[PDB]
């Protein structure tokens, strides 16, 4: 493989792959506080260059960290299918872009070139994309999954209820969910942080988000986004399970930092088997996000893009109902304003579809950035082109808990209206019987909360 | 005029407007299936149903013919019998099959040898034409090949009624190392000749699960010819007795 | 629970759940040979109503094998989601029946209700359900799967091209390809099998299967029906890979009869995954049928029925991508006639889709029993009614080597535009393509394999 | 024309075309009763074979019983369309059966084709097809006819409501009415078998038919199967006038038998032509099946199903609404089994569609017969797969009156929903208005008598 390309007459020379793979990123303030990013615009454009030129065997076996040294490399290197990879390991990275990209490339091609990609190679191709290719791209790759409504059918858009309070106090959280349910949003979860990572705890929160899905017979699931082994506590003592999640990081050492083996995952899934109320195959949730890995300490080196694309190489392998990347989550260290947030989520969906999970996105950002809540309406609307899984919802988007602003009830609304697009069919029957939506628009009565009592 | 077991209804051609009349002759004789005789609508063709029918009447015909005893003289082999009495009883009793009656363990202890290297067994089971046919060219060489360069030849003997699991019963009474059974298999549309050849190292009838046995099937003329056959029989016999085992439990 | 019950005046006493399920069988000749019938048309209506009244604990409680003692039992038991047991752990049969055939119950709500199921409970709803019962029972239960196929969606109808040949001689196999192709056959699997049981044989056979699939690149999957441990050596070797076989019984003795383990069925999950062909998740194939257990002497005094029943709770861990009875393979002994073995084709078929699992059926009869070809044709159209996923094809369905008569190519093609059912989507577009197939009916020029050529 | 043929080296010779039609029918209790049939598979095939060989012109020359000799074969040699006859005089059996199975013939060609045939000759085609032969052969075959209701259209199914008594007791009989109604049955007719056969018996009858009819504005009609002089009586004396019913058989001495001359049918329809409350052009039914000529004397040495077509040749001279063969009425001596009650049920609606009557048929058996309730469910749902114009219904078929077994009410419903097949046009708004049927489906509150009332 060659490391070098010529660019106005100057000769532009890497180390590894590893540099290659961070150069080619666009600009973001997290490249270069590890050190990685390119020092000019030429040396980017030299490094997308050499990366295009690589092969997918290149990457393929040079991972950003090693077999041996880490277990979601390893993770990621076992699932490949090898005879899907031998037909591709000699494809250009520029080659497998104009492939992703192809009209003549159905769903079904995609389905099986996949499986030979590894996440170096998926991060390789969304470098080398354009917005319009990031989202052009993810929209012709759906990745639908089936709990107890059915995510990512192109055509629909499904939303999570986030009903977070500063001291879990069930009459807060309750409020905020007849609130979202009469927007129509709730069909991807209704999804708390909890402030508290205790057992006792969580299954008061629970008891309060199935009450009201008991109540109304509302096709959904909940889930409490604590750490996964107290959740697993809670649902074999007798909580309602529904969807469990964890967070996860794209290197080994980057999940010791969270507290999370891989046993933990192959737990849950065992522990949703038996206990959760799903009526699909799909019940766990992992959240993603650029820099996550970088502040563990755990990037090796890498970038952010490509070590966000380890998480859903990751997550792949256990088969989730749904993933998002919280993408402005963290802070300007990594993502510091509107065009580097809005980069980042196209990546990041992209990546996501491409790796084959069923990838939503939580269109955020915080106060310390500079950015303001309209950088979450254009990134709503430019992922739902994009046939992004869903978004998250909040009263106006603002968190009084987790301190960042999201999108609101009204943006799920907006964007279905806007697009033409329908909530999951399940959770679309049962807006339409509480008289809350028809035809995919709001009926007058919706967007008010008391029309549940 | 057409008789309908004939070799050219059995070559007949029934495609109405083929892209390529000569590639269907090529097909229809490449292969014993019923292919390229053409439909009407998604159903078939008159003739084609008509052979059809006409194979099966034949085939019901062979699955309660027997052999007749005095062709069993002219091999010179003992006539030994199962728990069944008849042919109707066999049909629905395939318990009483595995197991020999009581007049035939005293024929067996009686008249063959005590503790052979590879006994040969016999029976019509499900399908008389099987054994008659291929006789005369599978046992001659099985038997000469067996002691041309072999071991301890046990004594034939024909098992009437019989079913596979009974050669377990005959490896414990004789105490055969290796027990060779020769049986038909249940009868085809277009023929009833196919015979097989169930082979087990040492079978104990409280621990031999079928899995231990090897299976050498389709003996006939269109399948694995009979002399052919016997020579790999032979073979197989001299493969159990070296790595001691059978079935799965083999190598290679 | 009670053991008893009094008809027209008369007390009709039973020993334990065993026995209950298998006199509450129709009557069926392989009862009668394992001696566990009833002993007249009243006993036979006792048991059916004293089996109405036990509840699902009842018979979950009761397997016809001890857990500690049979590891399929082991396996059925471990998967049952617990909380969808306790929700109707005290529902009578005669309530779980009712619950099934009605019209109010949708599909996402069996989808979670027979998950809290055991084997034994799916066959007991069969025992206590007509003809009719069965059939729109297993209407109103689609079990959708995916290989490079899409098999199961309602208002579709799939077929296996089986071209099995005396001495695996690969022209005749080839000959008969082209011919099921002619007629649509092919999109559930081209399976042929095997005569002689070695890799080099497997490959020989399997490469002749994709030299067809890869010069017309036909979506579809071809499978040789060798021992799972010779198919997993193959494709280890190099030999593609499509749909991975095994034989199945109800029981680990009966297991041990047919030389398999456990283990071996995991292995051929991880062997598929690495090297075969498949876009979609599911690659695994196994075939069933009564009679299978009794042979083994593996029931341990259990019905055909129950034993059936038990094959499709262990075939639905390991989520196939097809299963099918072979109803009449065996013998009289064990299905007499036309009335049986139509009645265990619709039980099978019932029973396969109340577990979950990508059912079909091969249709098919034997010549020793009192049967013809009539009766494959009453039962095809019976089961594609009941939204069988699948049945068998093969030239006029005479076997040359497997010694029996299943359906003909002509049959799927007749029951397709019979009942205005497509073939697999993506199977559709390829014969749509070739000129075989135009709006689900055959074309002038269908039906001739020299159209290949 | 040749009477033998060589089969296996043995030859196969006949005495007359008589014994060429009856060896040439699938076994049955009724031919080897009248000493027919054929002794062996064999001489069955060869049979076959000979029929298939001969002409057209051969069987319409040769009619079972001589035309000086018999009113029925005249009527049918008489109703002949002779340029039909001389396009197809020339035609082999073998190419009649090829010709009507065809995709590639239309049901207009079909429609002047059948006005050549002769009942002789439609028995022929029949004597050479299998079931699925049978079945799809009368699917595109479709007959349409219009009295208050449109009956045969494809898509639809319709269904009698046989409300019968054993004493002709107005509060029973209503009672099943509302019953089946209730079910979405009468489409077809409110049909009565009465106990006694007399004029003031009638008219009480038909006044509680009409009575409901009058008082919900059913689109339908009533009918009393009595002996038809008793109806024309009854219907001139002013009782309500809707279907005119007889019991025909195919000779002249069966007609005797049951004491009916052509001359009574001509004055059915004419005094259907003043009298009865019919919108449509359609208001005559005739009843059939096989073994009623045999049961007569009647036959001629011929079998039971050559003299069953006739039936139909004799019915579509005088154009009926309906016609139903009820295919188990009699007992085994005709028809022992499941296996030949399927078979002849098959036979005669494909022979009573391809005569070009509105062929429908009760799928029916005795307790004298080797036949169970699960038998009429098989045969119910593949006549229903053939087009099957219309069943009967009774409360859980259990016909406390003729002592019989039909089918239920439930098994009109579940064929529609099964099949998605919807009643007559005109029968479903009225069904929609009550609240009983919603897009083909039976709503909630439907299967309730009580809501009548
Ligand atoms: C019906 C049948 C079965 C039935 C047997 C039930 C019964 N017969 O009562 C069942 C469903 C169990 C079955 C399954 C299998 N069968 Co099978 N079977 C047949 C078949 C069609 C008929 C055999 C026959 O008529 N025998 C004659 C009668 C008189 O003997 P029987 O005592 O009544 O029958 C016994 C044996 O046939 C034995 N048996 C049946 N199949 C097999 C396979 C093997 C390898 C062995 C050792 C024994 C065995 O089980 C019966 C009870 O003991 C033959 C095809 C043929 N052309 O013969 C294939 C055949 C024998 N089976 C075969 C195969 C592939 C299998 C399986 C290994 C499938 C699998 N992958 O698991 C299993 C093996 C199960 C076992 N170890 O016993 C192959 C053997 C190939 C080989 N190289 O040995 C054959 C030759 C067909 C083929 N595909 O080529 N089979
Ligand atoms: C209490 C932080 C919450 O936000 C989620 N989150 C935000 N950013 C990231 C990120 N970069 N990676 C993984 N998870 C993230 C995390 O799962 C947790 O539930
Ligand atoms: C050579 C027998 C073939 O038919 C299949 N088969 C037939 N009957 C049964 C049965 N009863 N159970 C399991 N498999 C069966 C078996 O999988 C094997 O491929
Ligand atoms: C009181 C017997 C009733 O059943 C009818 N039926 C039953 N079997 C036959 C048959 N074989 N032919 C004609 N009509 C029949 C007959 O019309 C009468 O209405
Ligand atoms: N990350
Ligand atoms: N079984
Ligand atoms: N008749």
């Amino acid at each position: 493989m060659k490391l070098k390309t010529t660019l106005f007459g100057n000769v532009y020379q890497f180390k590894d792959v590893k540099e290659v793979l961070a150069k080619a990123n666009e600009l973001r303030s997290g490249d270069v506080l590890a050190g990685v990013a390119a020092a000019s615009s030429q040396e980017r454009v030299a490094a997308k260059q050499v990366l295009s030129e690589m092969t997918v065997a290149d990457i393929r076996n040079n991972p950003v960290i090693a077999y041996e040294d880490d277990c979601v490399t390893r993770l990621i290197q076992d699932d490949v299918n090898e005879t899907a990879y031998n037909q591709i390991k000699n494809w250009s990275i520029s080659e497998l872009r104009e492939y992703v990209l192809s009209d003549e490339t159905s769903v079904d091609d995609i389905a099986f070139t996949r499986k030979g990609l590894t996440s170096e190679v998926v991060a390789a191709v969304a470098k080398i994309c354009s917005n319009a290719d990031l989202i052009y791209g993810a929209k012709k790759m759906p990745v639908i999954k089936k709990a107890n409504t059915t995510i990512g059918i192109p055509g629909t858009f499904s939303a999570r209820l986030q009903p977070n309070d500063t001291r879990d106090d069930v009459q807060s959280i309750a409020a905020q969910i007849y609130e979202g349910l009469s927007f129509g949003v709730g069909d991807a979860v209704i999804g708390v942080n909890p402030v508290t990572d205790d057992v006792e705890n969580l299954s008061r929160v629970l008891d309060t988000i199935y009450g009201v899905i008991d109540k109304f017979n509302i096709p959904t699931q909940g889930c409490v986004l604590a750490h996964v082994t107290t959740q697993i506590e809670a649902i074999r003592r007798g909580a309602p399970g529904g969807l469990i999640f964890q967070s996860i990081c794209g290197s080994e050492k980057g999940l010791k930092e969270f507290g999370v083996e891989l046993a933990m995952l192959d737990e849950a899934r065992a522990v949703g088997a038996e206990f959760n109320r799903i009526a699909g195959e799909n019940c766990l949730y992992f959240e993603t996000g650029q820099g996550s890995a970088l502040s563990a300490g755990a990037n090796f080196g890498a970038d952010q893009v490509t070590m966000e694309a380890r998480n859903y190489g990751l997550a792949r392998h256990y088969d989730p109902f749904i993933v998002n990347t919280v993408v402005g989550f963290i802070g300007p260290e990594y993502l510091y304003n509107d065009r580097q947030i809005i980069r980042a989520g196209l990546e990041d969906h992209f990546m996501g579809k491409l790796s084959g999970i069923s990838m939503g996105c939580d269109c955020c950002y915080t106060n310390h950035a500079d950015a303001d809540q309209n950088l979450n309406e254009n990134l709503m609307i430019l992922l739902a082109t994009a046939g992004c899984n869903y978004i998250m919802g909040m009263p106006l988007g603002d968190d009084i808990m987790l301190n960042y602003q999201t999108t609101a009830f009204h943006d799920t609304a907006t964007v279905r209206q806007l697009l033409n697009l329908r909530p999951s069919p399940e959770f679309e029957r049962w807006l339409e019987s509480m008289g809350i939506m028809a035809n995919g628009r709001l009926t007058k009565r919706a967007g008010d909360p008391s029309l549940f009592f | 005029a057409l008789d309908l077991g004939s070799a050219e209804a059995k070559a007949w051609i029934g495609v109405e407007n083929p892209h390529r009349a000569d590639v269907l002759t090529e097909l229809r004789r490449s292969t014993v299936a019923r292919v390229c005789t053409g439909r009407a609508g998604p159903r078939p063709r008159t003739q084609a149903l008509l052979r059809f029918l006409a194979d099966h009447s034949r085939s019901k015909d062979t699955v309660l013919k027997e052999v007749p005893e005095e062709w069993v003289k002219a091999q010179g082999l003992l006539e030994v019998r199962s728990e069944i009495s008849d042919k109707n009883l066999y049909l629905t009793r395939p318990d009483m099959g595995r197991r020999l009656c009581a007049e035939a363990v005293e024929a067996l202890k009686a008249q063959c040898v005590a503790n052979p290297d590879v006994q040969v067994v016999i029976s019509d089971g499900l399908s008389t034409d099987a054994i008659t046919v291929n006789y005369e060219e599978i046992l001659p060489p099985l038997m000469a090949g067996l002691k041309q360069a072999g071991l301890k030849v046990g004594t034939p003997f024909f098992v009437r009624y019989g079913r596979v699991k009974i050669e377990d019963q005959i490896g414990e009474i004789l105490g055969a190392k290796v027990v060779i059974l020769l049986v038909g298999e249940r009868p085809g549309l277009g023929q009833s000749e196919s015979l097989s050849c169930y082979a087990v190292y040492s079978p104990r009838m409280a621990t031999t699960v079928e899995a231990d046995r090897t299976c050498i099937s389709n003996i006939h003329q269109g399948g694995t010819p009979p002399v052919e056959a016997a020579a790999v029989i032979v073979d197989l016999a001299k493969r159990m007795l070296e790595q001691k085992a059978s079935g799965i439990n083999m190598t290679r």
